[PDB]
């Protein structure tokens, strides 16, 4: 989760989201994903044009330890 | 000088309340003097018979330390086990039980620190409490959901939304296949969102999602309030709307207010979800405070149908075992003494019903097989980011979570090992669910 | 990365609620991140605009750290000053205020420890609260007692007595010269003594002692109960017997119950003595929990006419000055910021009436001059052993305390120094009072 | 109040009461007191014949640091 | 007239011995018995409110069983829900919840509860249009022995 | 046939309600069978597992005779000592206690007569009752 | 009902059930019944494979005299 000597989320650098790995930040498909149901070129199948998705390590908190990122208790 | 409050030949009666204190005395003080005085300070306030002799029944309503147990890391600490007679306590009152035992001793200056690890609530005392308004069995029959844990979602952080926009989020999570949604614990009634408007729009959301799905839905409407009158007025309106479930903050409101609501819920067939805000003020530090397992027992006695227990994914060893002692302590009727899981006393609950364990925090679809394996069926899995962060929206996040759960339940029943085939089980489901496939990109599988 | 939740430029608004957290972060974590995380965790739960962007008014309902103050003690300890906007909190609810601010942050894993030292309650939020049912001025008018502190005695340890025998003890203390007696906090209603029986005999003791002395007498009848219904039923019966005062345990019962009782007291003209059982569970340890001054502020807001503050006799420097900081915060209308007395924020009470400070514990006639000088008139001096231990009985012990008080009041009016001439003041009065002379042989003068 | 490496009250040694210092155990007055108000040979003016009185340092607790023997807070 | 059943006796079935069942499992039994063609079902006289089954839960699922069975058959169904209780307050509280669920009938143990309780509940039943099935638990303590006690015909008259 | 409702090895729990019935059985009926039947009849109404098997927790809510004690005379009387679990009874209801324990057995045709001589009310059950409004001490 | 010098049910001998008279324990129809509404070889028309039915004389009680086996009064 965290960076060295810190509580900020390392995966997103405290921003809470990351670049979408499927469109690679462009907001457009590159491959015929799933049998050309989501065909290449058009809207990203995952992010749907938003070019960014929620960071999985902190769930959008931007830091580790709190309720939104960590297990209860 | 013989210490009359340290009585190591005393066998506890089945009617006694027994306490297990982690005592950190001042350096130089022997363990026996400290144990005697902790028994005295949680009780009469004296070792002597000077005040006692002025009374009728004398030293009859006294606590006594009946066992001492040193710990590795031994200049520090021991566990003092203390017994109190059943007559000391008002019937059906957690409030008075806490006042009597933990009212002064924590401020005892001869100690550096002190922590109540556990209580043994005797059967005879437990029969004076209602316990949970419904509990695990009765709830499942009211909801018509079996063979699986229930799924929930905290609408959070969405503080400042209209009651209608909040209601829209509620609708979507439920429609998408979750069983429950939850009010933000900070939301009671404020300028940005007044309580009666939230209840109305949450109700519309429930009826609509239930009508379209054919499955009973609920939302833990927060009736926590400044006063008992306002707490009940809010509970009554949820009842008027035919809501199946409400929530309450048992510590910040308090046990007197909670026991009232617990009784009202029994009387009106209302499920009660218990949030535990402020618990960490007391239960975090390991040498001072009250361990959560005591608060969890107190709440079971006062009454709650759900409660947050602590969430654990790993190999059920050490501090992960502590969490599962609490879970057993909340759900089972009989829990054997077991020090490796922090259970200091054997606890018979004498048919007082069990409470659903709420697993919450930063959970997501990859955690599903582990959670199902560890908690079993009688639990509520509360997703925060794990639903709402889905890049196709709330309903699709819910659908992903529901599809992941049903896949784990089918695998469990087949005979498969959820712990080591959990990754395979999710990916197999994600071939047939576009919504699950999208979730499996945001969150990363655990080793 | 810029931290939006740490804004050192920010000037607090006069409507903001301000918190002073003593943060002990995990080693390696720089103070600014910790400060910004605490601000987020006690608030939205996030630094980012991700969840925020999916709402109407966005980051409006957020807390933010506006100042950091490193301390010399230990290092890895600083005060984070955090501001919260007025719209966050429900009107008239201590329960919601605590839930919002202290609901989660104490469990935050990036910290080792955390303590809420103070809160600045804004004038605009204070006007949503009733405050004390009566307070200092109005209480002195109902009792018709002026120009001195009030004397009281806790009937303890006398646990196990009949309602009648317990009442005989109340009669003697009151008849002997005290204004008040106090229920054992552990006595609510038990097999050995049921509440209705106690209330009856206490009422006999009052009317009788009042008739014989010609001065108004009171006994703080403990209405602390399992349920709000039972709490108010007991309060109603105390009103029915024309009792001027009742007691309530605010932490073990809870704020929701306490705010109900405070409203009921205002509506029915009943004085309300607040006992603070279990406070040490949170307020003892210096690095984790909630300082009593915060709980004392909350109690003034929810409401109570008397409250225990802690008792001090010495030089009023350091830890003793902290105690008097709390006294000023409960009694005064305006308290200047003063770090040497633990007052982290200026507090304007906006004419919410002040609370009587109760000094308790092991105090006796020799402390009387010190206690008068340090606490002044607006205080209750609760004696335990100092009254009941007198060898000629409870009445004589009460007489010894009254004569010691009256001596100090006359010495004070003559311009004498109660601090250095205290012993002389007491010995002089001991010439004339055989009861006081007898008390002076049991307890020893302080240097 | 306390004994060395201990929490028992030194003044009473945990009994919660001491010998009456006026009659010195005897239960009867030796000298007059209060200008002849209590005569010699009569019942002790302080303890009234009981020969012991409450220990002031612990108020009968037998130990130090508890509510009975300590200032609040 | 209330039930629309004429020219025959009515059939009932006591759900007994099924002590310790869930309220929902107890209510599945009630549903089947009525659906199949009986007019009434009856609470176990031993069941009031207990740890294994609380009264409000039993009353709820029994009411489902009646509505569902009445719908599918077109005949009026009923279940003598046991309102026998520790106090008059608790007894009427239960009777009221039966009235609230639109139930045509309830039951009461008249001897163990008593005639002061029973007369209260009888008047309540007149006022609320509720049918009252009287169970007679403990009767054989007084009416068995042929030379001492009270014959049942007197307790039937009363 | 083994009688499951006569268990002389059973030691009563402190939460059990115990009854002492003076049983006068019909001539020919052995004491063991009479006592097991008095146990069943103040309880499940059966010795078998036929009805019980169609339940969840089964014979958990059964009464049992844990001791038989023949009595002087030629009326063929004995004391059936019987134990009932705490869960059978509604909290604070004498009405339900009598309903459960003495509801049917007094009309059991396998006996001529039957008398309840005593009940051991367990402490856990007593805590669910108010008891006297005041009692001796408070009245005085 | 009962056996000699006993109150146990003579028909089942305290068991509460008996063997199915129709299939004689087999769990299958030996002949057709009701003009072949239930055919031979299929699951027994009466018991449906369980090979036992309830004893009618005691209604599963195992003894005679109680409410389950006997008339009221
Ligand atoms: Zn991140
Ligand atoms: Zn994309
Ligand atoms: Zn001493
Ligand atoms: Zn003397
Ligand atoms: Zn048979
Ligand atoms: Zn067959």
């Amino acid at each position: 989760g965290t960076k060295p000597n810190s509580l900020v989320c390392a995966n997103c650098e405290g921003e809470g989201c990351v670049a979408c790995s499927q469109c690679k930040g462009g907001g457009v498909n590159l491959i015929d994903h799933f049998n050309g149901q989501f065909k290449a070129g058009a809207l990203c199948w995952l992010c749907r044009g938003k070019k960014e998705v929620l960071c999985g390590d902190c769930n959008g908190a931007g830091f580790i330890g709190g309720f939104l990122s960590t297990f209860d208790e | 000088y013989r210490l009359t409050y340290y009585t190591p030949d005393y066998t506890p009666k089945d009617t006694d309340i027994l306490a297990a204190f982690r005592v950190t005395p001042q350096p130089g003080v022997p363990f026996e003097e400290a144990a005697a005085a902790v028994a005295a300070e949680s009780s009469t306030g004296t070792w002597t018979t000077v005040w006692t002799d002025l009374l009728t029944d004398l030293d009859r309503y006294k606590g006594c330390c009946y066992d001492i147990e040193p710990l590795p890391g031994e200049d520090n600490q021991f566990i003092a086990y203390i017994a109190y007679p059943l007559d000391l306590f008002e019937e059906g009152s957690v409030t008075n039980m806490l006042t009597s035992i933990v009212g002064n001793v924590f401020g005892f200056k001869a100690l550096k620190a002190l922590r109540l690890e556990d209580l043994r609530i005797p059967v005879a005392y437990l029969k004076t409490f209602q316990g949970p308004p419904h509990g695990i069995q009765v709830e499942r029959d009211k909801l018509n959901k079996y063979g699986r844990p229930l799924l929930g979602c905290t609408i959070k952080p969405k503080l400042g939304l209209s009651a209608k926009n909040y209601g829209r989020a509620v609708y979507e999570c439920l429609r998408g296949g979750l069983d429950f949604t939850k009010d933000d614990e900070n939301i009671n009634s404020q300028p940005f969102q007044r309580w009666r408007d939230r209840f109305l729009f949450v109700a519309d959301a429930i009826h609509k999602a239930q009508a379209e799905t054919g499955e009973i839905k609920g939302h833990y409407l927060n009736v926590t309030a400044p006063t008992c009158e306002e707490m009940l007025k809010r509970a009554e309106f949820a009842k008027e709307l035919e809501m199946p479930i409400i929530m309450h903050d048992f510590l910040t409101a308090g046990f007197t207010a909670n026991t009232t609501l617990s009784k009202w819920c029994r009387d009106n067939g209302m499920l009660l979800h218990i949030h535990r805000a402020m618990h960490a003020v007391m239960d975090r530090q390991k040498n001072h405070g009250i361990h959560f397992r005591v608060l969890a027992k107190c709440l079971r006695m006062s009454g709650g149908d759900h409660i947050h227990t602590g969430t654990v994914v790993g190999k059920l060893e050490g501090d992960k075992a502590v969490t599962l002692g609490i879970v057993d302590l909340l759900r089972e009727n009989y829990i054997e003494q077991d020090r490796s899981r922090g259970i200091y006393f054997t606890q018979d609950w004498a048919s007082m019903p069990g409470v659903m364990a709420v697993a919450s925090g930063g959970i997501h679809v990859w955690h599903m097989p582990a959670l199902v394996d560890i908690f079993g069926d009688d639990a509520v899995l509360q997703f925060g980011g794990g639903t709402l962060g889905h890049p196709w929206g709330n309903a699709a996040g819910a659908t992903a979570n529901r599809v992941a759960l049903e896949a784990c339940i089918q695998a469990r029943n087949e005979g498969r090992d959820l712990m080591r085939e959990g990754g395979d089980i999710i990916r197999e489901a994600a071939r047939w669910s576009p919504e699950l496939a999208a979730a499996c990109e945001l969150w990363k599988e655990i080793k």
